[PDB]
């Protein structure tokens, strides 16, 4: 169903891109995995560890 | 106050000294290491992927 | 980790791709190649080394 | 809010009651990023009291942790609820969902070894959308003792100090409001009763001869935590009974005299609204009258 | 040795945002070089103008609320930011927003100046909501070419603000968006000579253009180090 | 049919099984529990009674 | 408006081959900016002399064994590609080798030809064992950019040819190996900063430093129309 929807975003099914290095102008040889993931960010500061 | 010329001593004295990096627990003696240390902006200390 | 994985990476051999068969002078010649997109670092070489 | 959640996601957000929630359903009278008022259906509406529900938002309050607790408004004026509707989002929630954190696009892939082992590459577009930002309220308490060596007090008196410091202080020895300071600038001035004489030979001499005439004093005075560096958001002074008042002190009790007394006269006067639009409805209804009524004083 | 000259051929605006620019002839293999220095440049280097300060009347703090007002303090700075930003001669100048009565604050609701064009008029900035609520205040918008928040500004400050000053951090870079695309160009009879296809989405702030024209400008300028001196 | 706030916003839900128990209160424990200590219910055994 | 101006410190030039160049300070992302833009072009369009066609006599099929040569066909064809050229005026040339009996077959033993310089007489060529053996050929070398194999050739092969004329990779391109680092600049108080490091390897004939500015060079009669 996760496939299905990748179709309706007219998006790779597999959910990999090919990648263009915004250093070099290089693709890298093989599409990766992209996309979006929830994150968050700790109580832990480094501001306080330190 | 903190003005550029502290940051000049430190590096002269930085320069050929080397510090001791600990990680507890210390399971064997290279749970401490020296490095010589460079210095860098932020509050992070860096470690060398090898170590 | 990723140093090992970057080392299987280059190490690991591949069926034709690009400029198989080519014989090379030196070590150096075969970057060469691959900057230029004129070669795959999987493909399989002659290469004159000492 | 979460690209993907659950469905328990809202149900989560309306537990933790820190949202405020609408607990008759009408329509929006008043918004306010500080009041919410809504005027209730006559279904919802007790024939005793009068149907104007008001809801008073929470911004930017200290969690225990150190966090920010701020509510925003959701919904906009004029605009028709149903009761167990989000009025305003407490700090992690979205639309009536649980907004936990922040979405991004990753990409998975080793770098030059700055994704080493479980390390984080990331993009300095995360700093330049503000996102990931924290808000983090602190605490700091001046305290004025009293001990037997003399009573300590609070001035903008402070010995051998760069007047920088003394500059942002008022004649009370309070920061001023809003302003932004350092770690280690002095907020509140405070002096301690010393008491020296320990002179031993060498200074002596140059105390006699510069001058520079030693006037006994601590410097308690409040300084700000190392490295440390943000906003003055709001200040409290709590002055015992023995001792007379402040300048500040009284000051800022007299900013929250006319705070209370503002706040309760629209209290008052938002629900005294309610009550007599209400009695506009009732003897409209069996009395045919908005000439004589309309125009005629309202008390 | 044939060196080939490229020249600036299409510059397509399909909207007010974006522009398509396509550059022939590009000799074999340069369509990459370009392609990635151009990118660089562009978004990090692109000068643009962003809301740099402000005073607003009975707001000491980023923190507080003014009352009648939907958005807070700090939400609003969000908005200032977002404003598209076009200056003709002066570095700095001081828009003054006065708005009153019930309404939703557009740009267009600001007093308008002569050396300054609003690229979004439409632009909201805050919600008026109580009939007798009434906002006015000084916004400062600079020129500047990246990002340099507040704190960085801070640090080095000798110029001491007054109280009440907000500073904004600035988000100068107007590049919203930027890519290449490298295929082969239309040469009557050459074969081999391609195209350099920039997709780009800006701000409104800077034209396609001048884009183009300042990016490999600064671009030559850094080559002259290389050049000049062995 | 919905509320104004799901018809503002919906979320989809691949949910295979209807959930036939709304979920209960969280809150209900702490809640429920303190009431019973200062309940007044004379004949009721709980807290001060 | 602020520029960020770079300028050339340090030129360790350990061979003449050799040489790694440092550059500070750079403003933050030119690192890369440049660093790509160089290697690049450096490369894929450097201008150069090699070693294209041979023709040894009784050497019609590069697969064969001639006569006292230990080395194979194969061996020589690889050795010569690495030869390295210098010729001033003319386009297109061919060089004529004939060396006898035992030893060591070195670049000297091409005939001399004003114009045309060997940057290295004592490259290695073929070891010659019976001094029976005797070894005669004509080498041609062509102008050209960048680097063409021979399966390339074979591509745009129109061009028809003779048997016996065995065809080798075109090593046009004198830069022979090229990378940038990209290690922390920190210039006094602002720290984004970073230097430049760039290590080239050249092909003797051309000295690394001028290899530099031909880069520039051709990088920059590019930018000409865009900064009309």
């Amino acid at each position: 169903e996760i496939k299905e929807l990748l179709k309706l975003g007219d998006l790779p099914t597999s959910g990999q891109i090919r990648l263009y290095d915004g250093r070099t102008g290089e693709q890298f040889e093989r599409p990766v995995t992209v996309g979006y993931m929830y994150m968050l960010k700790l109580n832990h500061l480094v501001d306080d560890k330190m | 106050r903190e003005e550029a010329v502290v940051w000049d001593i430190l590096d002269e004295v930085i320069r050929e000294h080397p510090v001791l990096l600990n990680r507890a627990p210390t399971l064997h003696r290279l749970g401490i290491q020296a490095f010589e240390p460079v210095l860098i902006e932020g509050k992070a200390i860096q470690l060398h992927p090898l170590v | 980790q990723d140093v090992v994985l970057g080392l299987y990476y280059m190490t690991r051999d591949c069926v034709n791709a690009k400029g198989e068969g080519m014989v090379l002078t030196g070590p150096k010649e075969a970057e060469r190649l691959y900057r230029s997109g004129l070669a795959s670092l999987h493909a399989r070489v002659k290469v004159r080394i000492t | 809010k979460p690209l993907v959640g659950t469905g328990m996601e809202r149900a989560v957000a309306v537990d933790s009651g820190v949202t405020a929630v609408a607990k008759r359903g009408g329509v929006v009278q008043y918004v306010d990023a500080s009041r919410i008022v809504i005027k209730v259906n006559e279904d919802e509406m007790y024939p005793g009291e009068a149907g104007i529900d008001i809801y008073n938002l929470t911004k930017y309050t200290r969690s225990n942790q150190n966090t920010c607790i701020n509510q925003m408004p959701c919904v906009s004026l004029g605009e028709p609820v149903e009761r167990g509707d989000v009025l305003a989002d407490g700090p992690s929630t979205d639309l009536g969902e649980l907004a936990l954190g922040q979405n991004m696009r990753v990409a998975f892939m080793p770098w030059n070894g700055y994704n080493f082992e479980d390390s984080i590459l990331v993009s300095e577009r995360v700093v330049q959308e503000d996102r990931f930002t924290t808000i983090h309220i602190q605490e700091l308490a001046c305290v004025s003792r009293d001990t037997k060596l003399g009573p300590e007090e609070i001035t903008a008196d402070i010995p051998n100090v760069g007047e920088a410091a003394l500059s942002k202080l008022d004649e009370s020895g309070i920061v001023y409001i809003g302003a932004e300071v350092t770690g280690g600038d002095i907020l509140v001035g405070k002096v301690t009763p010393k008491g020296e004489t320990q002179l031993t030979p060498e200074e002596k001499l140059l105390r006699a001869i510069f001058g520079e005439k030693a006037s006994d004093v601590k410097d308690s005075s409040l300084r700000v935590p190392n490295g440390v560096s943000g906003t003055v958001i709001d200040v409290q002074v709590f002055t015992r009974d023995g001792v007379e008042k402040d300048k500040r002190a009284l000051e800022i009790e007299e900013m929250q005299l006319k705070q209370a007394k503002k706040d309760l006269s629209e209290e008052l006067q938002i629900l005294e609204a309610g009550l007599f639009s209400r009695i506009r409805a009732v003897l409209v209804a069996g009395g045919v009258e908005a000439e004589k009524l309309d125009k005629l004083p309202r008390d | 040795t044939e060196f080939l000259k490229p020249r600036l051929v299409d510059i397509e605006q399909v909207s007010s945002t974006h522009a398509k620019v396509t550059l022939e002839p590009l000799e074999r293999g340069f369509g990459h070089t370009l392609g990635n220095a151009l990118r660089r440049i562009l978004l990090s280097s692109m000068p643009g103008c962003a809301v740099t300060e402000v005073e607003i009347d009975g707001v000491l703090h980023e923190y507080s609320t003014k009352e009648g007002v939907q958005e807070d303090i700090l939400e609003i700075l969000l908005n200032l930011k977002g404003l598209a930003v076009r200056v003709q001669g002066k570095d700095e100048v001081i828009l003054t927003l006065n708005k009153s009565g019930i309404g939703p604050v557009t740009a267009a609701d600001i007093t308008h100046d002569g050396d300054v064009e609003i690229v979004k008029p439409q632009h909201v900035i805050c919600h008026l909501t109580d009939e007798n609520a009434s906002i006015s205040m000084r916004i400062k918008v600079q020129r500047g070419r990246g990002y340099v928040p507040a704190s960085t500004r801070i640090h080095s400050e000798e110029d001491e603000r007054p109280i009440g000053r907000l500073l904004v951090d600035a988000c100068y870079s107007p590049v919203e968006r930027i890519a290449y695309n490298v295929e082969a160009a239309r040469v009557e009879q050459r074969t081999d000579l391609d195209k350099l296809v920039i997709e780009m989405e800006t701000n409104g702030t800077i034209d396609p253009e001048e884009a183009i024209r300042r990016a490999a400008t600064i671009l030559a300028e850094q080559l002259e180090a290389f050049v000049d001196l062995r | 049919v919905y509320s104004y706030t799901e018809k503002k916003r919906i979320r989809k839900d691949f949910g295979k099984r209807p959930q036939v128990l709304d979920v209960p209160y969280l809150l209900s424990i702490q809640l429920d529990s303190f009431q019973k200590f200062i309940e007044q219910d004379p004949e009721g055994q709980y807290g001060l009674e």
